[PDB]
């Protein structure tokens, strides 16, 4: 069981094999848009004097 | 029509020094509440001594 856990980990598909895969692809879009408008509110502030 | 004389250019940013900027900022309080009440928020210099 071990050694199959194990070629579970080597296969990420293996993990994706049944399409709920709402979880991970949330997680990464939440993080991804915190990234994003953290990067426009400093942009945006340039904006309002840097011109 | 005096900033016009400086031509500061939009771009640039730092329009005005800081401590020039604070002075507005201690005026304001004053204007708000000029008791001490309001005073003692911010720093300021006391210039005190003798006739």
């Amino acid at each position: 069981v071990k050694e199959v856990l194990e070629d579970f980990a080597e296969d990420g598909e293996k993990k994706i094999k049944l399409l709920t895969g709402k979880r991970v692809q949330l997680a990464e879009d939440l993080k991804k848009v915190r990234e994003i408008q953290e990067k426009l509110d400093a942009f945006i502030e340039a904006l309002h004097q840097e011109k | 029509v005096l900033q016009k004389d400086d031509k500061g250019i939009h771009h640039r940013k730092l329009k005005k020094s800081l401590i020039d900027m604070y002075s507005e900022v201690l005026d304001v309080l004053s204007d708000y509440d000029a008791s001490y009440n309001t005073q003692d928020h911010l720093p300021r210099v006391v210039v005190v001594g003798d006739q």
